[PDB]
């Protein structure tokens, strides 16, 4: 018989909700601290978290709540703006969150002064995915069930269309800001639109169905990777039109792919938590075996710090914290 | 145990200041590795990077 | 060929794992062996500290590729010296 590799969390945070969503930093807003915003049915809560590098003064994990706000609704999705910035002396907080209601909320916020949310036609579906498609924070770019990319203002304004043959789920915005939008269809179609001319500049083609989640290389964006199927693939632009690495990505149905934004050849893909605990599994470039892999009774949601490998999924009252080094 | 000073030992002899490359032949300057090689060896055992006092990897 | 192979691996991977958690390391050694079974023997030999049949097993599978697995697990558990 044989046992291929599982591990508990290198951390967890204990809670008192569950985690439907939780998201660190894509860009650094300038806080040693890690930003972290997780999301429920009962409360949102936006936190500084650490892990012991140095000092006596903190032990193990120090989890600190910068603010907790009482919700009502499931959160859907959340995108903060590209434009990253937490170094004022009230420091302003831009993101979008999709719930159940179809609706998009623009929630801004001002660092104990006050917090304040807009209220952003949606789709006619479930929203699939969304984006700040502007590098400051002033357009969203939104996808959903209804094979519609709309693109809106911050008063909630339908800026711009891009019609779909299939229900668009993901939706990037280049990470440094050059109108180009990716767009990844459950096909496993990938679409470049130009903001500025409404067009698509570029494409990479596939057939495997269905597509689940994509991730730019936050260090490499011509380098994409994604989860298909069953099995993680990876393209090089603009030198591909048909995926140039497909290695499995679990034994499970995986969920999304994520890029460790710390390094350009690290990333995760999530195995489904059906009946059996969920799959984490970090891989690595040239090596198609994942190189960590750990088990979570339930994962919905992960993320990779803001500068370091750490990946980070939650669950039932529970948030795990793997940190992965060399 | 102060094997961090057994390593500073190899900037004090790179000092050109005092030229102590130069008196080393190859067989000295080679039990000289070796023995920076065991003094890394006790700090690197206890998990740390012998580059500097934390990791690098 | 292959397809069928990897599936088969995975599949009686997890078909393995649960009697593995529960211990028996006796027959969860003489299956293992008999079957060709590097790393599963290989994290038991070690959770037992048995290094004596950690060389025999090198030896056995020099050709079968048991030293990068070997060098793995040494990278996770900690002890590279």
């Amino acid at each position: 018989m044989k046992q291929d590799s599982a591990s508990n969390a290198t951390y967890t945070v204990d809670c008192e909700d569950y985690v439907h969503v939780v998201e660190f930093n894509p860009f650094d807003s300038g806080e040693a601290g890690s930003l972290l915003a997780y999301g429920g049915i009962s409360y949102v809560v936006i936190a500084s978290c650490r892990f012991q590098e140095e000092d006596s003064t903190v032990e193990g994990i120090e989890f600190k709540t910068l603010k907790t706000f009482h919700h009502g609704e499931r959160v859907v999705a959340i995108a903060w703006s590209p434009e990253t910035r937490c170094d004022a002396l009230l420091p302003l907080l831009r993101f979008a969150t999709a719930a159940g209601d179809k609706k998009i909320r623009i929630f801004t916020s001002d660092f104990q002064d006050k917090n304040e949310y807009k209220v952003i036609e949606g789709h006619s579906g479930y929203i699939n995915d969304l984006v700040f498609c502007s590098p400051e924070g002033t357009d969203i770019a939104s996808v959903g069930d209804d094979h519609t990319c709309r693109i809106w203002d911050l008063d909630g304004k339908q800026i711009a269309m891009f019609i779909l043959r299939s229900p668009g789920m993901s939706v990037a915005w280049h990470p440094e800001g050059a109108f180009k939008l990716m767009v990844a269809e459950k096909t496993g179609t990938i679409r470049f639109y130009d903001l500025t001319t409404h067009q698509a500049i570029l494409s990479l083609e596939s057939v495997q169905v269905p597509l689940m989640s994509a991730d730019w290389c936050v260090r490499n964006t011509l380098r994409i990777g994604a989860v298909a199927g069953n099995d993680w693939i990876i393209w090089e632009m603009p030198r591909s039109s048909y995926p140039q690495d497909n290695k499995p990505a679990h034994a499970d149905r995986a969920r999304m792919f994520r890029w460790s934004k710390c390094n350009e050849n690290v990333f995760a893909t999530t195995g489904y938590p059906g009946k059996m605990k969920s799959q984490i599994a970090i891989h690595h470039l040239a090596h198609p075996q994942p190189i960590l892999i750990g088990t979570a009774p339930v994962g919905s949601g992960l993320s990779w710090h803001r500068r370091l490998p750490l990946c980070v999924v939650g669950g039932y009252r529970k948030l795990f914290f793997w940190l992965t080094e060399m | 145990k102060q094997y961090k000073d057994c390593l500073r030992l190899a900037d004090i002899v790179s000092s050109e200041n005092q030229k102590l490359y130069t008196v080393f032949s190859k067989t000295e300057m080679r039990n000289l590795l070796q023995k920076l090689r065991e003094s890394s060896l006790m700090l690197l055992d206890l998990q740390l990077d012998p580059l500097g006092y934390e990791i690098q990897s | 060929y292959n397809i069928l192979e990897m599936e088969y691996a995975q599949k009686r991977s997890e078909l393995l794992s649960p009697l593995l958690i529960l211990g028996q390391y006796a027959w969860a050694s003489n299956l293992a062996e008999k079957y060709c079974d590097f790393d599963i023997l290989v994290q038991i030999c070690e959770m037992t500290d048995n290094q004596s049949r950690l060389q025999r097993y090198m030896t056995l599978f020099a050709e079968q590729n048991f030293s990068d697995f070997l060098f793995r697990w040494y990278l996770e558990k900690g002890k590279r010296g």
